Order: C-alpha cells, then structure tokens, then sequence
RNA sequence: CCGACUUACCAACCCGAUGCAAACUGCGAAUACCGGAGAAUGUUAUCACGGGAGACACACGGCGGGUGCUAACGUCCGUCGUGAAGAGGGAAACAACCCAGACCGCCAGCUAAGGUCCCAAAGUCAUGGUUAAGUGGGAAACGAUGUGGGAAGGCCCAGAC
RNA sequence: UCCUCCUAAAGAGUAACGGAGGAGCACGAAGGUUGGCUAAUCCUGGUCGGACAUCAGGAGGUUAGUGCAAUGGCAUAAGCC
RNA sequence: GCUCAACGGAUAAAAGGUACUCCGGGGAUAACAGGCUGAUACCGCCCAAGAGUUCAUAUCGACGGCGGUGUUUGGCACCU
RNA sequence: UGCCUGGCGGCCGUAGCGCGGUGGUCCCACCUGACCCCAUGCCGAACUCAGAAGUGAAACGCCGUAGCGCCGAUGGUAGUGUGGGGUCUCCCCAUGCGAGAGUAGGGAACUGCCAGGCAU
C-alpha cells in the first residue's frame, strides 16, 4: 500500500522529532487538498492548522491541490502559528518528497516567518 | 443419577489440600454461570468408586453442599500421577 | 595481514600527517582525502605517503 | 578440543528502576538493543544506554512491538 | 534399539531426575504400563521390553512406545584417570519419572495385555503398574 | 568373540585370569597382575563342528594336548 | 504503645547471617534473653523471620 | 512415444494427538541483587585515609551443579554452616554431624540435643494400637493363604465355598 | 593471548586436561549523510531453460540478510540501492 | 620496529643425558602394601524366548533386570 | 449535539486475521494527462506535477459474524525462601510466596486533539 509505504517512510523523522521534543509542522499531501498542522512536542494535540478544505482558503484558489494552493496553505498556517506565538517549528514531510507542493508549502511558511 | 456429599473448604492452598488428601478427602471446585466458584471437599473413597463408572463423566451429577443440591457435570479431573487416586475435580454447574 | 600502514601528509606546509592502512594490492591509487590540519586549523588535502 | 572461553563482559543493568543517576551514567550494558533509549537516554556505539539528564531511571514496554525502553524522569 | 538421529550435540550434562512425569495417561491404546518409580530406561531395556510384549501378544494388537531415550550417557574407558575430557557416548537412556506411561497397547483383551505387560516389566529396571485408558 | 559372520564365542566359554608378567618393571611388575592368561576349552565350547575338529587336529603352540587354547 | 515480649529460645550459632542480623535488629543476645519491643508490622516481620528460635508473648 | 493400476513399500509438507533439551523459549516463579522510604534494635556494627600484618596447601556437612559410575573420606565450582582457630553435652568410641560458644569460683537451680530396666543420671510412666521377626539391632529386583486396618465387588438359607 | 554460547544456581562474577565454536582481520567503501527500497522458500504461467538463471503473478511472512564464529540485536531497519 | 603466540612480554642471544650421580625437601606427589570405591573382576538371584524326540524351568538358558563379595585390574591420592 | 471522513497521537492483538455486508454530496482512493517541476540503473509502475471526466472495482473506512488469533479466572498441581524430618543425589511436614499449561469464560478495541462535510 502507498499509504503504509509512506507512513513507514515518515516514521524515522517523526520519531526523531518526538525524541528532540520539537513542535512540528506536519504536512499532508493528497491529489487534491494539501494540508498542514502545527502539533505540539507531545504530539497529541494540534497547535494550529490550515488546509485547502477550509473555505476561507479554498475561496481564493482556482484549484486546491497544486503548488499555488500549497503556498497559500503554507502562508496561512505560518501566519496563524506566528499569531499564536509559535515561531520555531520543525518540518515534517510525512513521507512525501520535499520537492513540489510540499516544498512550496514549506517555502511559503518560511517567507511568512516560521523558522525551519 | 450420582449424588456426592460435600463440605465447603475452610482453608485452601497447597498445605491445606495436602492435609485434605492425607485425611482421605480431596478438594474440588464448582464453577460456571454467574455464581462464584465454590471450593468443596469430597470423600475420596466415595467419589473414586463412583467415577469408576463411565457414566460419571456424562450424566448430570448432583452435589449436596450445605443441604443445597447443585446439578453439575464433571469437567476436569486431576488424577494422581501413578496411584489410583483423585487429586481434584472441576464441576461445571448444570 | 596484507594491509600496509601508510601516511597521509598534509598539503599545507605543515609536517602534519595522519596514519591509516591500505590494501595496496587492490587499491594502488593514492589516498587523496580532505582532513583537518590542526597546525593551520583548516581542512586541507592529505595525500598518501610512506 | 575444548578449553577456550572469553573474559566476561560485565553486561546488564547498572542502575535499576527508580534509581537517581547523573547525566552520563551508564544504565544498561547490552549487545543489541534489548532495551531501547527513551526520553533523556542515549544509546552508545556498543548499545550502552546512558543518562542524558539527571533524574530517575524508568523502564517501560511502550510501542507496537512491546519492546522495553529506558527513560530518565527529570526529577 | 531406539536412538536419535543427528542430535545437536554429542554429549550432555548428567542433570537430575526430579519431578513427576507428564505423559501420565493412556493416550493411544486401551492399556498401558506406567512407571511408579523413577530412573533411567536404556534403549536396550526398552527394546527388551518391547520384544517381550510383541512376543506375548502375537502379531495382533498395536503397541506404542511412549518414551524415547534421547539422552546420551558417556563412560570413560577402563584404566583411564579422572579428567582428560568427558568420556565417550556408550548408550542412550530415557529419563523416567513416576507416572510416565512407557508403553501402550490396543487391540488385545485385558488379560493378554496384563500378562504381556508383566513379561515386559520383568525386563525393566523401574517399578511399573498396569493402567487403562480413563474417560476424561 | 566374533570369528565370522556365523561364529562368535559366547564370552562365558572363555576363562581369563590375571597373573604377574615376566621381565622388567620393578615392584609394579612384582606385585601387579597385568599379564592375562586366557583359557578356552574347545570341546566344552559352542564352536561349530569342523571348527572344533580343526582346532583339535591342529598342532599349535597355543593349544594344549587336552584341547584347551 | 502496645509492646510485645520476645524471648530467644534457641542458639544463634549455625544460623544464617540474615537470621543473626535479625536477632541483632531485635536486640536478642542470649538464649532465654527477653526484650520488649514495639508491636509494629516491621517487628512482626522480624519475629516471623526468626520465629523458629524466638518465643512471643503479647 | 505414450501410459492406471502394482504402488499391498517407503514416504515430504500439512493437520490432529505424545514426549524430550546445558548450549530450545509464543510463558515464568520463589529467592537473590540494586534503589527509595519508615520504625525499632545494634558499644559505628559503615566508609575513607594512615601504621602493622598474616594468608593466597583448606577439610567435611547441607543445598545447586560440572566431571566421575545419579562411585569414592574423589575432583572442580557457587552458597551457607562447622572445623581450621571452639572447649562443653549427644551420636559407644567418632576435627567437619546434632545441641551449644568455656572470664574465674560454687558439694545450688532450669533446660538443649539426646535420653529415663542394669552397666549409667532420669518413667520397669499412663492410654490406644502394631510386631514374634530378637524385626527392632544393615540391603534390591522379585517371591509368599505371615499378620493388622480400610474401601468396594462376585456368588450365597430358591442353599454359596 | 583474545572473542561467542553453555556450565553459571533469573544482578555481576564464578572452576575443571568440562561441553561446543571462532579470532591474530577486512573495508576510502563495506565509513558519514541524504533519498529511496524490503527478504527466504514454494506454486502457477513463460524461448532456449533444466531441481535450480532471467520474466510475470500469487502464497508466504523474515522461516531472509547482516564482510568472517556465536550470542544478543536489527523494519524508524543495523538488511538492500 | 616484537607468532616478545609460554601472548603482564625474566636475556639481544640457549638443546639434551645421568643406571656414575649429588644436595635440599615432599607422603603437598607416583611405584609396594593398607584405606575409600566397586567401573572391572568373581559369585548369587529375577524374567523367561528358546534348546532339551513332546516338555521353559532334569540340564542349559537368549534379550533384559536386581544384588552380594572385597580375591583382580583399576579410580582416588587419605597413611607411610 | 449527533453521524461521516481526513490528519496527528495515546494504547499495542479483548485491539490482528478470516468470512459476509456496506460507503462516494464532502473526504479518501483508484482515476485523467504529462513537453514541462521532478522521475525510471528500462517503464508517468513508483516518485512528481497539471487536473477531475468516471468509479467505489481494488484499496480504505464502517457495520455484522468467533472460524481462528488474542485475553482469561477460580480451584488444583509444579516449583520454591525459612525451619524441621525421612526410607535421602529423591521426597515429606510447618509456614510464607506460588506458577506454566489447561478449564469456565471474555472477546469483532477503547480513547485524546484538530480539521472538514452532512444533519441539526
Ligand atoms: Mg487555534
Ligand atoms: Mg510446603
Ligand atoms: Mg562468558
Ligand atoms: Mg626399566
Ligand atoms: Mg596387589
Ligand atoms: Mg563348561
Ligand atoms: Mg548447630
Ligand atoms: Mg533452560
Ligand atoms: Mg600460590
Ligand atoms: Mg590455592
Ligand atoms: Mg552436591
Ligand atoms: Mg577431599
Ligand atoms: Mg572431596
Ligand atoms: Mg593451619
Ligand atoms: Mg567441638
Ligand atoms: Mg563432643
Ligand atoms: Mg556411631
Ligand atoms: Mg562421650
Ligand atoms: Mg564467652
Ligand atoms: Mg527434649
Ligand atoms: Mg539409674
Ligand atoms: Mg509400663
Ligand atoms: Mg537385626
Ligand atoms: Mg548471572
Ligand atoms: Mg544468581
Ligand atoms: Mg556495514
Ligand atoms: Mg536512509
Ligand atoms: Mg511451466
Ligand atoms: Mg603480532
Ligand atoms: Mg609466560
Ligand atoms: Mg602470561
Ligand atoms: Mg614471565
Ligand atoms: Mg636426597
Ligand atoms: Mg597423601
Ligand atoms: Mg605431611
Ligand atoms: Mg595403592
Ligand atoms: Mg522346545
Ligand atoms: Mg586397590
Ligand atoms: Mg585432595
Ligand atoms: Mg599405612
Ligand atoms: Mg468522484
Ligand atoms: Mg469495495
Ligand atoms: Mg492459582
Ligand atoms: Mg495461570
Ligand atoms: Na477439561
């Protein structure tokens, strides 16, 4: 399964971040609808979140599930994080390559201000 | 139609059960259903002569404990490793 | 065994050197690593010697 | 013919559960990871679990594989 | 003469023989010869007892041997000092605890089974008794 | 005790005694019964016929005139 | 408050080191020596440890 | 080529049942050990550092083992006890077993192990039973209408043995 | 002399001319990191081709692998690219 | 720069014979004899397949089992 | 507040597997296209990007079902610390601890944070 392959692909970095006690910006990519959350070091509760399934984000995107939608989600999640005071996060690919939409989201978060 | 008289065990465990089997009784347990298990003592001679019948392990038996008649069935029997004796019997209720 | 101890000399002016081993029978090409030279306090090329 | 053996390696648990250690204290010496490093516990090259903080040793069996972890409760 | 094929090791520690047996029921036949005593059964003793049984009963009836020696016993050669390594494996014994069913028999009357088991128990170093299969 | 695929001595037909040996050895050779004296009565044995016959007919230094090896 | 009198009735000669340490922790020196100790579960555990050689009166 | 026959032989895997393992473990104690807390007790019994050693031939007994022959007053380990270096009482006598640690004295008393007919101190004690073998006061497989007790069972005043 | 297992009595240690095996190296990648991947063995189908090569699928599940003994590890792989 | 591998490595550098022997010791340790043990040895018994014209048990007794003795050779190293 | 879905956890088989049924607004998955970002030791399979027509077939989720896996008493047994005893390289007694296996039975996980959709 692609899902299980990706989850085992993510497990190593996820456990490393849990060991480091880092607040992590977890990305989740889907053919449609990229997603981002900022999750506390305890890993059990979400600090902030932003996704193209949100109407306030999807209303300004002609397609949710592309690089522009990913950059929008990245800017949004980094803005909400900076407003809650979360500045130093670690990126979590969730087993996706740091190549396309995921890299666009991470870059948008970086320019918005999240340090990673 | 087998009837076995039994008393409830006051003390239980290794030393108590060994004292019992020395005094020519042997411990048994009754369990099954929602009622708690009941630890009983049986007269070894009586029950050993009874279980010699192959119907002891198929028929519904009755055990008289404190006057109460409990319909049971022989579930498991721990026999002596080499002596013709019984160490323990499990009785499922009904 | 058949592994000979060689000397990696710094390409800086320092006489500093690391020592390692080498299977010269299989790898007859000289080691050309980039190691830290504590005399100049930089990473410079160390080349195999005797 | 027989007659050969090895010097004993003095492996095993050095600090047990609830024991107060200093940072750097060796907790268990092992060959593989019989015990795994938990919070505030590092794993050396020979798989020695050592305390990375001052606290109390704590053993758990967390995880999907039910394997044993050693953490340092920062107490 | 029963003996394992290709064991892991050639020699083993003496060990002890504490405890009660595990195979204490007649599992394969109608009748059985159960050890009241504790000791060692060598393969030669097992084979002698099996021949006594197999002759007392004719070709009729089935016989199970419930015990395997699976344990090598060493001896030192005669006139050898103590030491110089463990001795050589001479024979194999089965360890026997009180209650172990050694042989089972089926397909014969109980009288023939009893006399066959007596003929065989005469060949064994261990005290035995006759048992039958019990329902439960 | 085996002589052939069909000939074996039952091991009780063989009298084996211990005696002192000749020659060097000191107190040990003086006192210790290291030499073996084997006696085998051919007629009293369960040896095959024609084997008893050949052994009794042979003139061997190991067979006495009484039919004992 | 509630006390208990413990007498040593047997010798400590060939006893286990833990048994001799228990007799010391109870304060018993001789055979027939009687001490009076507080009636706590710890003292009861000591009396249990060396019960084969001490007598208790409560 | 091909192929039903003869597979009544052996027979892998798998399934069901039965065992065995120091160098097997999908289980798993008691103890022991490590750590923390709390009393009470203990002449600090603990640790560190200094002065002085001696010792590094151990023995037996119990328990857990390797070896040996489930031999050795054998040998080799672990652990405890004793002797060593501990007298006294018991085991006839008997370092190491059992009881028990001798500061000295007493023609006082109570006890331990072990004992109480005489040697030889103390029950020819009491109650119930067993044993006739001097068993007690050496031994196995196995044998036997010895004898005591117990639980059943077969046949029996339509008569059993 | 060194390493691994057992003996070894569930902390450590623990003897014998006790039971069994190895070492006296290898590797500039067989190290570092990043990214990715997941075996054995069977069955079925398939040119040569075959008990066994390579291909496809299924079962299977690490019964594989770990540069070299054994043990303990190893999937987040410590295994493979 | 050391198979200093006898691997805490005594020298850079070293094999034998002694019945021609010697000394200091040792029953710490062998040879004799004693001791413990009893594998071995020897003797006895149990089972009974069989042999014995039938017939296990007149006589012998396979496969196996249980003991005794303390003559052997041993084991141990307790005495000397 | 309920139902459904997605993500991240707790927990690590009472939680897994099997068998049967079921879900497509949304979500998810398959899916469509690929010269491009990127990719194939060949291959748009995978990875990646651009999309969304179609389908819930598979997968995934949910709901049932014990056929298994798993959990699991009580009692007994085994073992065992201490003291004692015997017929003693094996046991027994007093006391303390007390399994494993099996049995009755349980059992088709439970739950936290966030987000979205539907019903309110
Ligand atoms: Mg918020
Ligand atoms: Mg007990
Ligand atoms: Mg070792
Ligand atoms: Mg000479
Ligand atoms: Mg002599
Ligand atoms: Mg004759
Ligand atoms: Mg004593
Ligand atoms: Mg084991
Ligand atoms: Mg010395
Ligand atoms: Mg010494
Ligand atoms: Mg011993
Ligand atoms: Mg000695
Ligand atoms: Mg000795
Ligand atoms: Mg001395
Ligand atoms: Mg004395
Ligand atoms: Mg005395
Ligand atoms: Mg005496
Ligand atoms: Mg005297
Ligand atoms: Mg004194
Ligand atoms: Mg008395
Ligand atoms: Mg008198
Ligand atoms: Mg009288
Ligand atoms: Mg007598
Ligand atoms: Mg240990
Ligand atoms: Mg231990
Ligand atoms: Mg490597
Ligand atoms: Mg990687
Ligand atoms: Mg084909
Ligand atoms: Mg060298
Ligand atoms: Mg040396
Ligand atoms: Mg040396
Ligand atoms: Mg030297
Ligand atoms: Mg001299
Ligand atoms: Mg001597
Ligand atoms: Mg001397
Ligand atoms: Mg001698
Ligand atoms: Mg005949
Ligand atoms: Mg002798
Ligand atoms: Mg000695
Ligand atoms: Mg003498
Ligand atoms: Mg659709
Ligand atoms: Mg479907
Ligand atoms: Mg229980
Ligand atoms: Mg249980
Ligand atoms: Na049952």
């Amino acid at each position: 399964d692609k899902k299980s392959a990706r989850i085992r692909r993510a497990t190593r970095a996820r456990r490393k971040l849990q060991e480091l006690g880092a607040t992590r910006l977890v990305v989740h990519r889907t053919p449609r609808h990229i997603y981002a959350q900022v999750i506390a070091p305890n890993g059990s509760e979400v600090l902030v979140a932003a996704s193209t399934v949100e109407k306030a984000i999807a209303e300004q995107l002609k397609y949710t599930g592309n690089k522009d939608a990913a950059a929008a989600v990245g800017k949004a999640v980094a803005e909400r994080a900076l407003e809650k005071g979360i500045k130093d996060v670690s990126f979590d690919r969730s087993g996706f390559q740091y190549h396309g939409r995921v890299q666009a989201l991470a870059d948008a978060a970086r320019e918005a201000g999240l340090q990673f | 139609m087998f009837t076995i008289n039994a008393e409830v065990r006051k003390e239980q465990g290794k030393g108590a059960s060994r004292r019992l089997r020395a005094a020519n009784k042997f411990p048994a347990i009754i369990y099954g259903g929602k009622e708690a298990p009941l630890a009983i003592e049986l007269d070894h001679d009586k029950v050993m002569n009874m279980q010699a019948k192959a119907e002891f392990y198929s028929e519904v038996l009755t055990i008289v404990v404190d006057g109460k008649e409990i319909k049971v069935k022989a579930q498991d029997v721990q026999r002596h490793p080499y002596k013709p004796k019984l160490q323990h019997i499990d009785f499922v209720r009904a | 065994g058949i592994r000979e101890k060689i000397k990696l000399v710094s390409s800086a002016g320092t006489g500093h050197f690391y020592t390692t081993t080498k299977n010269k029978r299989t790898k007859p090409e000289k080691l050309e690593l980039k190691k830290f030279d504590p005399v100049v306090r930089q990473h410079v090329i160390y080349k195999e010697a005797k | 013919r027989n007659g050969r053996d090895s010097e004993a390696k003095r492996l095993g648990v050095k600090r047990f559960g609830g024991e107060s250690v200093l940072a750097g204290s060796i907790i268990v010496r092992q060959r593989g990871t019989k015990f795994h490093a938990g919070a505030n516990v590092g794993c050396g090259r020979d798989h020695t679990l050592f305390a990375k903080a001052d606290g109390k040793v704590k053993f758990e069996v967390k995880g999907p594989k039910n394997r044993k972890f050693i953490s340092i409760e920062a107490e | 003469m029963l003996q394992p094929k290709r064991t892991k090791f050639r020699k083993m520690h003496k060990g002890r023989n504490r405890g009660l047996a595990q195979g204490t029921d007649v599992s394969f036949g109608s009748f059985g010869l159960k050890a009241v005593g504790r000791g060692r059964l060598t393969a030669r003793q097992i084979e002698a007892a099996r021949r006594a049984m197999t002759r007392a009963v004719k070709r009729q009836g089935k016989i199970w041997i419930r015990v395997f020696p699976d344990k090598p016993i060493t001896e030192k050669p005669l006139a050898v000092r103590m030491g110089k390594g463990k001795g050589n494996v001479e024979y194999w014994v089965a360890l026997i605890q009180p209650g172990k069913v050694l042989y089972e028999m089926d397909g014969v009357p109980e009288e023939l089974a009893r006399e066959a088991f007596k003929l065989a128990a005469a060949k064994l170093p261990i005290k035995t008794t006759f048992v039958t299969k019990t329902v439960m | 005790i085996v002589i052939s695929r069909h000939v074996a001595i039952p091991d009780g037909e063989l009298e084996i005694t211990a005696i002192r040996a000749q020659g060097a050895g000191g107190q040990h050779v003086n006192k210790t019964s290291t030499a073996i004296h084997l006696r085998f009565d051919i007629r009293a044995s369960s040896l095959p016929e024609y084997y008893k016959e050949r052994l009794l007919a042979a003139s061997h230094h190991l067979i006495s005139s009484d039919g004992v090896i | 408050a509630k006390t208990i009198k413990i007498t040593q009735t047997r010798s400590a000669i060939g006893r286990l080191p833990k048994h001799k340490a228990t007799l010391l922790g109870l304060g018993l020196r001789r055979i027939g020596h009687t001490v009076e100790r507080e009636d706590t579960p710890a003292i009861r555990g000591m009396i249990n440890a060396v019960s084969f050689m001490v007598k208790v009166e409560e």
